[PDB]
RNA sequence: GCGGUGGAAACUACCAAGCUGGAGUACGGUAGGGGCAGAGGGAAUUUCCGGUGGAGCGGUGAAAUGCGUAGAGAUCGGAAAGAACACCAACGGCGAAAGCACUCUGCUGGGCCGACACUGACACUGAGAGACGAAAGCUAGGGGAGCGAAUGGGAUUAGAUACCCCAGUAGUCCUAGCCGUAAACGAUGGAUACUAGGCGCUGUGCGUAUCGACCCGUGCAGUGUUGUAGCUAACGCGUUAAGUAUCCC
């Protein structure tokens, strides 16, 4: 279905299960090893958005203006 | 054969003061039956072995007051497979009645040793 | 030699009691020659049975 | 695998360090023209390819065990130079000989990988790889 | 939270004025007077009209509890204000009776009430309305009920009995916070119609027991003085034989 | 050494296209005291209310304080409360570390394994910065059985502000915060590649055994004990290096 491996695809899952965990995080705040891992898998959709604006321009800034990501931090 | 469409496999064993009729009995059979299925549960199937001597002495008190000492019991057995979410209520209203003395309930995961 | 080829469960209770001893305590691994996972399933199970006054913490 | 060269030599030196003849190593331009080299220098026995899932392995023939494995005289030295921290360089006058010419050292330069015997002849310098006892 | 409405027919102005003054006319209850204007809400306590099913429309501020008060309706069109229940939130329903669920804001006997349930605004006595209970945070557990006599553990730690046929209200009361307010400055307390306390060492000895020594006063009196003369520390004032002693069980600790 | 110019194109660097073995995604499995939250359970102990009974209990190296004829301890029956979870438990499991174990259910973090299903270098480390971080301690509100700093009494002793005993307040518990330290230890930073074995275990996969439990041989992933090469000042470490090499702190 599409690419489950191409970088779109991968930052979509990324994005959507984060979006999920906030609710988690949110109910329970007190839970800690949830949240490490939170940032981790956000740590993970960054580098792949860095990646992919480092190769193509146009797929990135289509990218992260479709799925709603927050602009890169290189400014 | 069982096959759950996006629920989950449930076994719930509830314990029941001896003194009981059958009537009174299936009066709780159909109530709890009824609430299953009210909380979206596909197949409620119920099984019964009742009045066996229990391991050890069991105290339950009633609305009335009463504190009931046991020595025999009534096993009731569950297996039923509702969504994750309902299985909250269905244990705090076992423990509520007066005629449940000990009630708990399981999950179950397929066996492979 | 022996072996469990029947589901383990809370309620089975001559399996559980081949592995519970005179006193009711929980007889150790090394003893009833069980593969772990099979230990921890008795035990948990003893417990549970335990629980449901199907089998007695102390005795009479 | 930060670095392959300092791998490929590093294998050779563990597998000799343990009397072993056998080597496998991960093939490349730079593993086969060096393993040719070492050959035509007659510091290896032989060598050959092997293909398997689209890997490549040269396995690496070494020279026998010196009149027993336990009283050994000789050892088979090898040290990287050039690594990826340091990159060292040389002209013609500065490039380097080994116990007075007994070992080698190898360098990569505009003509290809060679020794230094060929950078003499032919006058030219460049990135030293490594040096062989 | 807090919104003013027009004036229901529950808010009147009549009342007794002078505050601290009886018949006559002499300051009883002392350091009362000034302070703002008030009206009285009529409060329902008895609770007692029965089975219809009640509305909550808002919520307001009294001014003559600590507690908050609810306007609610009712399908009839009468409307009353009940003590607003702790969690309790505009749209919610509740109702009194005898057969009745039993959640926050509903109203029953204490036959019918489940044992270990907290509860507010208790009637000691049949019909005579609600009594026990009634501030802010206040909340009495119903601990256990035998004969014809229920039992309760009151706000204070007080363990007593009282009668099993007597309403009462599940829920503990709202507005939990009030007393973690730190007024902060003389005029906040004046607001209140609270006026300013003389101590008793400070003022000459005819007009109390520790009177003026010459710099500063220990209290000399062997004990610590009332304005009137009675000691003033642990002297226990419970009238000794008081018809509700058969009832008291363990005191307030 | 610096500057100009003519050549060379292996290595670093750049530019264009490729490739899976590195790193990930999907799929399908499976173990688990991983975390947070909500239910339930039993011993034991202490106190309180009774019935019996009627002189000592308790305690030490030996005693005494203490508790007891106002009926102690003992024993039977009742209530109530808090805290901790016997056996299982193991030179076992998971966790980044701290830590995590009566039972159950719910929300959720990873890990590993088998398949080409897919992307095609997306990697490794990390100055500053962030988050977590035993116990004690502190702020605010609860809670308080046992234990127990402090404190008091009894002894012991030249003395005893100690060890021992009798009482016992903070605290230990819960909620919301702060503190940010420990022999926070494997006294061993992280990643990768490569180098005899023997005996073990846990999770899985394959073949065999039977057609389901073993059983065997093996592939990985982690975990433990002896030990060759090599290393080391010695002790020892030794595929989970403190060996042989590369990179970062
Ligand atoms: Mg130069
Ligand atoms: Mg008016
Ligand atoms: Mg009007
Ligand atoms: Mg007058
Ligand atoms: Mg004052
Ligand atoms: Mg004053
Ligand atoms: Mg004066
Ligand atoms: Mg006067
Ligand atoms: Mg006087
Ligand atoms: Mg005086
Ligand atoms: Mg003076
Ligand atoms: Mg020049
Ligand atoms: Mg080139
Ligand atoms: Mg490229
Ligand atoms: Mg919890
Ligand atoms: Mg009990
Ligand atoms: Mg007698
Ligand atoms: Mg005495
Ligand atoms: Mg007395
Ligand atoms: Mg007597
Ligand atoms: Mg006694
Ligand atoms: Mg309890
Ligand atoms: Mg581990
Ligand atoms: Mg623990
Ligand atoms: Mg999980
Ligand atoms: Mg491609
Ligand atoms: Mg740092
Ligand atoms: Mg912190
Ligand atoms: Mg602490
Ligand atoms: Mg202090
Ligand atoms: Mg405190
Ligand atoms: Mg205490
Ligand atoms: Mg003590
Ligand atoms: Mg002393
Ligand atoms: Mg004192
Ligand atoms: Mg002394
Ligand atoms: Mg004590
Ligand atoms: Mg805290
Ligand atoms: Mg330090
Ligand atoms: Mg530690
Ligand atoms: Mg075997
Ligand atoms: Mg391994
Ligand atoms: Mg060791
Ligand atoms: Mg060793
Ligand atoms: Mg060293």
């Amino acid at each position: 279905e599409e690419n489950k491996g191409s970088v779109e695809f991968q930052v979509f899952c990324f994005t959507n299960k984060i979006r999920r965990l906030t609710l988690h995080l949110e109910l329970h705040k007190k839970d800690y090893s949830s949240q490490r891992g939170l940032r981790k898998t956000l740590g993970k959709r960054q580098r792949l958005l860095a990646y992919l604006l480092k190769i193509n321009g146009v797929r990135y800034k289509e990218l992260i203006s479709k799925l709603n990501i927050r602009e890169l931090k290189t400014r | 054969p069982q096959c759950p469409p996006g629920l989950r496999q449930y076994e719930t064993m509830a314990v029941l003061r001896p003194d009981m009729t059958e009537d009174e009995r299936l009066t709780l059979t159909q109530k709890y039956e009824e609430l299953l299925v009210a909380g979206g549960a596909m197949y409620v199937e119920v099984f019964n072995r009742g009045v066996i001597p229990l391991a050890y002495s069991i105290k339950r008190k009633n609305k009335a007051g009463e504190t009931n000492n046991y020595l025999d019991g009534i096993y009731l057995l569950f297996t039923y497979f509702t969504k994750p979410e309902s299985i909250s209520p269905l244990e705090a209203a076992l423990v509520t009645d007066d005629d449940v003395i000990r009630s708990s309930s399981f999950k179950i995961r397929k066996r492979k040793y | 030699p022996i072996q469990s080829g029947d589901r383990i469960d809370y309620r089975n209770m001559s399996l559980i009691s081949r592995f519970i001893s005179e006193q009711g305590k929980i007889l150790s691994r090394r003893v009833n020659r069980l593969t772990l996972k099979q230990q921890r399933l008795i035990t948990s199970a003893i417990k549970q049975a335990r629980i449901l006054s199907l089998l007695p913490f102390l005795n009479n | 695998g930060k670095d392959t060269i300092a791998d490929i030599i590093t294998c050779i030196r563990n597998a000799d360090m343990n009397r072993k003849g056998t080597v496998r190593i991960v093939s490349t331009n730079i593993t086969e023209n060096i393993v040719k080299i070492l050959l035509r220098e007659g510091f290896i026995e032989n060598a050959r390819k092997h293909q398997e899932r689209n890997k490549y392995f040269l396995v690496l023939t070494l020279r026998h065990r010196r009149n027993k494995k336990g009283p050994y005289l000789n050892t088979f030295h090898l040290k990287r130079v050039s690594r990826p921290g340091l990159r060292i360089y040389s002209n013609y006058q500065r490039i380097p000989r080994i116990l007075g010419g007994m070992g080698i050292a190898i360098l990569s330069t505009s003509r290809g990988i060679m020794t230094d015997r060929e950078a003499r002849l032919e006058g030219i310098g460049g990135e030293i790889l490594c040096y062989i006892w | 939270q807090v919104k003013s409405n027009p004036r229901n027919n529950l808010i009147s102005g009549q009342r007794r004025c002078g505050k601290g003054r009886n018949a006559r006319g002499i300051i009883t209850a002392r350091h009362r007077g000034g302070g703002h204007k008030r009206l009285y809400r009529k409060i329902d306590f008895r609770r007692n009209e029965k089975d219809i099913y009640g509305k909550i429309v808002t919520i307001e501020y009294d001014p003559n509890r600590n507690a908050y008060i609810c306007l609610i309706h009712y399908g009839d069109g009468e409307k009353r204000y009940i003590l607003h229940p702790r969690g309790a939130i505009i749209g919610d329903t509740i109702v009194s009776g005898t057969e009745v669920p039993i959640k926050m804001g509903n109203a029953l006997p204490l036959t019918d009430m489940p044992l270990g349930t907290a509860i507010h605004n208790i009637e000691i006595t049949l019909g005579r309305g609600g009594q026990l209970a009634r501030a802010a945070g206040a909340v009495a557990k119903l601990i256990a009920k035998e004969g014809k006599s229920a039992t309760l553990k009151l706000p204070s730690g007080e363990v007593r009995l009282i009668s099993k046929n007597c309403s009462a209200t599940v829920g503990q009361v709202g507005n939990v916070g009030v007393n973690q307010k730190r007024l902060g400055r003389a005029g906040s307390k004046r607001w209140l119609g609270k006026r300013p306390v003389v101590r008793g060492v400070v003022m000459n000895p005819v007009d109390h027991p520790h009177g003026g020594g010459e710099g500063r006063a220990p209290i000399g009196r062997k004990s610590p003085t009332t304005p009137w003369g009675y000691p003033a520390l642990g002297r226990r004032s419970r009238k000794r034989n008081k018809y509700s002693d058969n009832f008291i069980i363990r005191r307030r600790s």
